[PDB]
C-alpha cells in the first residue's frame, strides 16, 4: 500500500539516515556542476517561455533536470538507500 | 503583473498585517528547527503522509502542510479555500489561484521590516536598474590593475558586501572620512557601484582609495606594478587596524578575522615512537600553495599537507629519547568562511634568477577540503567566487578579475572593461588567486 | 629556538633564531639555504608579510612556528 | 521491491531540490521584470571584444579633475600625477 | 535488487512507533524559539568541530542578489537590517 512508502520515510529521518541520504545527494549535485546547471536551464526556459510562471517553468524544467543527474550519482544514492532499506523491510 | 488573490488580501490593513506576521512565522520556524523535526513536521504532507512529495507548503490559514507532487495542497486549496501556501524550502509564498509564487512584492519579501515599511518606503527606493549588481570598471590610473583586480573580488564578496551595507563600519568610525581612512574609501566604492553619490564616472571612491593608499604605502598606491596578494594582504590589514582603532577598549572579531581567518596545525611526530607533541597551531588568512610538476589544484592541497622528514631539525623525543629526523605534517585545524588560495606561481634558480611557473592548474567549481582537515571527517564543499589570473612574467604583467554572483553568472574584471563570461571559459584560465566560499558542512 | 619557513616548492627549512632577531636576519638565514636575495623574500606569518626593522618577538613567533616563504608577481 | 521504494525516494529527493532551484530562480527574475519594465540582460559576447553593455574599451584622451590641485590629469597617470600632488 | 518487499521488520516497527493528519506547523513556534540558528546544509556540531566558533556564515551566499534599498537623502546602499537605524 501507499502507507508502506510513508512509514519507511518516517523511519528513514528518525533514524538519521534521511538527512545523510539528502546530504550525499545534495553534495555530489553540487560537485558535479548539476545545481549550476539547473540554474542555466531555468534561466533559458523562461527566456524562451516569455514568462516566469513557476508552473509553465517547472513542467519544461523538471524532466530535462532529472535527465541531467549523472549515473554515478543516480547509482551511489540509490546503492546507499537500498542498504538503509535492507535493515528494516522483510524479503 | 502581480497576483490580484494577493492585492484584495492587502486591502484591508488587518488582513495584510495577518499575512505578513504568518509568513513572517513560517520563515522563523524554518531557520530554527532541527532537521528532523524540519522534516517531519514542515516537509510531510497532511494527506499522503509522505516527506519530500515534491515541495511541501505550509498553509497561511491553518496548521495543514500539503504537498505538490499529488496535488494535495492545490485539493486543500479547492476543499477549503485557503489559497496562500509557504513553500518550507525556501520561505516562498504561492497562490494556488495564480499556480504562480507571489515573488514581486516587495514588502513580502523584506517581511523582516513589516512593521516598520511606512518609514521604509518613503526614505529608501529600491536599486536602479544598472546599479543592482554593483558591476561597474575601474579605470587603470597608472599601474592599478593589481588593485582593481582585488578590489573587484572584494566588492563581490558576499560576507564584505553585507559588512559594508550593514553600515558597521560607517556607524563607528572615529576618522570619520574617505580621505584619510581606507575602510571608509572601501565603503565610498561599495556606495557608488551599488547606489548614488549624485568618460569617467563612478571612479570617485577608487580616487579616494588611491589618495589613502599613497598615504600608508607609495609603493601600493599605483604608480609601479606591485603583487596582487601583497595588495589583498594590506587591503584585509587595513580593515582589521581600522577596526581596532574603532573599538572602546583596544582571537579578533573583526569582519576579516571572522571571515578569512583559520588555523594550521604543524604536527612534529617522532619517528621512534609516534609521539605526536608538540602540536603547534598557526592562525592563517590564506594558504599559499606549491605547483611545481603538478596539473590539479588538489594535487597542490596534497602536496602542501603531505609528510615531509626534516633533516636540518634537532629533535629530541621526550617519550623515548631518540634522535632520528622528525616528521612535519601540516594540517588543517580551523577552516575559515571564505578559503583564500595563492599558487606560487614563481621559481628561483641557482644561477641568481627568478622565473614565473605558468603552468595551467585545474581548478574545481566545487572544492572539498575534507582530505586536509587534520585528525570521521565529513565533506566540507567550497563554491569558487573568485578568480585573479596574471599574464606576463614575474617582474612585469597585468592583472583581470573573473567574479561569480547569483544565478550562476561569471563577470571578467578587465579595468574598464567588465564583461559576461560562461563557467566554461572562466575554468580555463591560469590562476593566480582563488576565493572560495563555504556551501556545505556534512 | 627553531622555527621554519616553507619555501617556494613546499620544502620546509630549519633556522636557528631569537626572538630579539630581526626580520632582515631572518631574511639574510633564508637566503643563505635559498639563494633568494632579502629584498625580493616575502615571509608570511598569520596573514601579514614580516617587515624589515621589526624582530621576531614583535610578531610572537615562537619555537617550531612556520612561515611561508613567496615572491612578488608584479603586474599592473 | 527495494529498487522501486529506492527509486520513488530518489525521485522525491530529486524533483523537491528541482523545485526549490526553480521557484527561486522564477521568484527573482519575476522580481527583476517587474521592477524594470526596460529590463534586458547583460550583453554577452562570444567574439569577447564587447562589455556587459554592448560597448568597445574605451582606450587615453580620458582626464580626471583632481580635487587636490584643481587641475584635470590624464587618466592613465593619476598615480603619478598623485605621488607630486599630494606632497 | 528486483528482490519483493513482504513488510517492515516488526523488530523495527516496534523501536519507532511506525487518516489525514491533525498536525499544525504554527505549534512548532516554542521550539523554534528555544533553538539557536540552524543552516539546511551546514551541519552544527561539524560547525563547532572544524570552524571558529565566531565565524560569520552565509548559507548559499550566492542564492539571491544582495537584498539592500538606496536612501532618497544619501544614496547609501542599505542592508534591510540597517535601514531603520540609518534612517536617524
Ligand atoms: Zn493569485
Ligand atoms: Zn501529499
Ligand atoms: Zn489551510
Ligand atoms: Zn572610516
Ligand atoms: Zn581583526
Ligand atoms: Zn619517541
Ligand atoms: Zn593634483
Ligand atoms: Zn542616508
Amino acid at each position: 500500500t501507499a502507507q508502506l512508502k510513508s512509514q519507511i520515510q518516517q523511519y528513514l529521518v528518525e533514524s538519521g539516515n534521511y538527512e545523510l541520504i539528502s546530504n550525499e545527494l545534495k553534495a555530489r549535485l553540487l560537485q558535479e556542476g548539476w545545481v549550476d546547471k539547473v540554474k542555466d536551464l531555468t534561466k533559458s526556459e523562461m527566456n524562451i517561455n516569455e514568462s516566469t510562471n513557476f508552473t509553465q517553468i517547472l513542467s519544461t524544467v523538471e524532466p530535462k533536470a532529472l535527465e541531467m543527474v549523472s549515473d554515478s550519482t543516480r547509482e551511489t544514492v540509490l546503492k546507499q538507500i537500498r542498504e538503509f532499506l535492507e535493515e528494516i523491510v522483510d524479503t | 503583473s502581480i497576483c490580484p488573490h494577493i492585492q484584495q488580501v492587502f486591502q484591508n490593513e488587518k488582513s495584510k498585517d495577518g499575512v505578513l506576521k504568518t509568513c513572517n512565522a513560517a520563515r522563523y520556524i524554518l531557520n530554527h528547527s532541527v532537521p528532523k523535526e524540519k522534516f517531519l513536521n514542515t516537509m510531510k504532507c497532511g494527506t499522503c503522509h509522505e516527506i519530500n512529495s515534491g515541495a511541501t507548503f505550509m498553509c497561511l490559514q491553518c496548521g495543514f502542510c500539503g504537498c505538490w507532487n499529488h496535488s494535495h495542497f492545490l485539493s486543500h486549496s479547492k476543499q477549503i479555500g485557503h489559497i496562500f501556501g509557504i513553500n518550507s524550502n525556501n520561505g516562498l509564498l504561492f497562490c494556488f489561484k495564480c499556480e504562480d509564487y507571489i515573488g514581486n512584492i516587495d514588502l513580502i519579501n523584506d517581511a523582516i521590516l513589516a512593521k516598520y515599511w511606512d518609514d521604509v518606503c518613503t526614505k529608501t527606493m529600491v536599486p536602479s536598474m544598472e546599479r543592482r549588481d554593483g558591476l561597474s570598471g575601474l579605470i587603470n590610473m597608472g599601474s592599478t590593475a593589481f588593485m582593481s583586480s582585488i578590489l573587484q573580488c572584494l566588492i563581490h564578496n558576499p560576507y564584505f558586501i553585507r559588512h559594508s551595507m550593514s553600515q558597521i563600519h560607517s556607524n563607528n568610525c572615529k576618522v570619520r572620512s574617505p580621505d584619510k581612512c581606507f575602510s571608509c574609501a572601501l565603503d565610498k566604492i561599495v556606495h557608488e557601484l551599488y547606489g548614488a553619490l549624485n568618460s569617467t564616472n563612478r571612479q570617485t571612491g577608487f580616487i579616494y582609495l588611491l589618495t589613502c593608499a599613497w598615504k600608508i604605502n607609495q609603493n601600493l598606491a599605483g604608480y609601479s606594478q606591485q603583487d596582487a596578494h601583497e595588495f589583498w594582504q594590506f587591503i584585509i590589514n587595513q580593515i582589521h587596524q581600522s577596526y581596532v582603532l574603532d573599538l572602546p577598549n583596544a582571537q579578533c572579531e573583526c569582519i576579516v578575522h571572522t571571515v578569512f581567518e583559520g588555523s594550521l596545525e604543524s604536527s612534529i611526530v617522532c619517528p621512534g615512537c609516534q609521539n605526536n607533541s608538540k602540536t603547534t597551531i598557526d592562525p592563517f588568512l590564506d594558504l599559499s600553495l606549491d605547483i611545481k610538476d603538478k596539473k590539479k589544484l588538489y594535487e597542490c592541497l596534497d602536496s602542501f599537507h603531505k609528510k615531509e622528514q626534516l633533516k636540518d631539525f634537532n629533535y629530541h623525543c621526550g617519550e623515548c629519547n631518540s634522535t632520528q629526523d622528525a616528521i612535519k605534517q601540516l594540517g588543517i585545524h580551523k577552516l575559515p568562511s571564505v578559503l583564500v588560495l595563492q599558487l606560487k606561481r614563481f621559481e628561483h634558480l641557482l644561477n641568481g634568477s627568478n622565473r614565473k611557473l605558468d603552468d595551467f592548474i585545474e581548478f574545481p567549481t566545487y572544492l572539498n577540503m575534507k582530505n586536509y582537515c587534520s585528525t570521521k571527517v565529513p565533506d566540507i564543499i567550497y563554491e569558487l567566487i573568485g578568480i585573479v589570473s596574471h599574464k606576463g612574467t614575474v617582474n612585469e604583467g597585468h592583472y583581470i578579475a573573473f567574479c561569480k554572483i547569483s544565478g550562476g553568472q561569471w563577470f571578467k574584471f578587465n579595468d574598464s572593461m567588465v564583461s559576461s563570461i560562461s563557467q566554461e571559459e572562466v575554468l580555463k584560465e591560469q590562476a593566480y588567486l582563488l576565493f572560495y566560499t563555504i556551501r556545505q558542512v556534512n | 629556538m627553531q622555527i621554519f619557513v616553507k619555501t617556494l616548492t613546499g620544502k620546509t627549512i630549519t633556522l636557528e633564531v631569537e626572538p630579539s632577531d630581526t626580520i632582515e636576519n631572518v631574511k639574510a638565514k633564508i637566503q643563505d639555504k635559498e639563494g633568494i636575495p632579502p629584498d625580493q623574500q616575502r615571509l608570511i606569518f598569520a596573514g601579514k608579510q614580516l617587515e624589515d626593522g621589526r624582530t621576531l618577538s614583535d610578531y610572537n613567533i615562537q619555537k617550531e612556528s612556520t612561515l611561508h616563504l613567496v615572491l612578488r608577481l608584479r603586474g599592473g | 521491491t527495494i529498487d522501486s521504494i529506492s527509486n520513488g525516494i530518489l525521485n522525491n529527493l530529486l524533483t523537491t531540490l528541482i523545485q526549490d532551484i526553480v521557484a527561486r530562480e522564477t521568484t527573482q527574475q519575476q522580481l527583476l521584470k517587474t521592477r524594470y519594465p526596460d529590463l534586458r540582460s547583460y550583453y554577452f559576447d562570444p567574439n569577447g571584444s564587447l562589455d556587459i553593455n554592448g560597448l568597445q574599451k574605451q582606450q587615453s584622451s580620458q582626464y580626471i579633475h583632481c580635487e587636490n590641485c584643481g587641475r584635470d590629469v590624464s587618466a592613465n597617470r593619476l598615480a603619478a600625477h598623485l605621488q607630486r600632488c599630494l606632497s | 535488487g528486483d528482490a519483493e518487499i513482504k513488510g517492515i521488520k516488526p523488530k523495527v516497527i516496534e523501536e519507532y512507533s511506525l487518516g489525514p493528519s491533525n498536525d499544525s506547523w504554527k505549534s512548532l513556534m516554542s521550539s523554534a524559539k528555544d533553538t539557536p540558528l540552524q543552516y539546511d546544509h551546514m551541519n552544527r556540531e561539524s560547525l563547532k568541530k572544524y570552524f571558529n566558533p565566531n565565524a560569520q556564515l552565509i548559507e548559499d551566499p550566492l542564492d539571491k542578489p544582495i537584498q539592500y534599498r538606496v536612501c532618497e537623502k544619501c544614496g547609501k546602499p542599505l542592508a534591510l537590517t540597517a535601514i531603520v537605524d540609518h534612517l536617524e
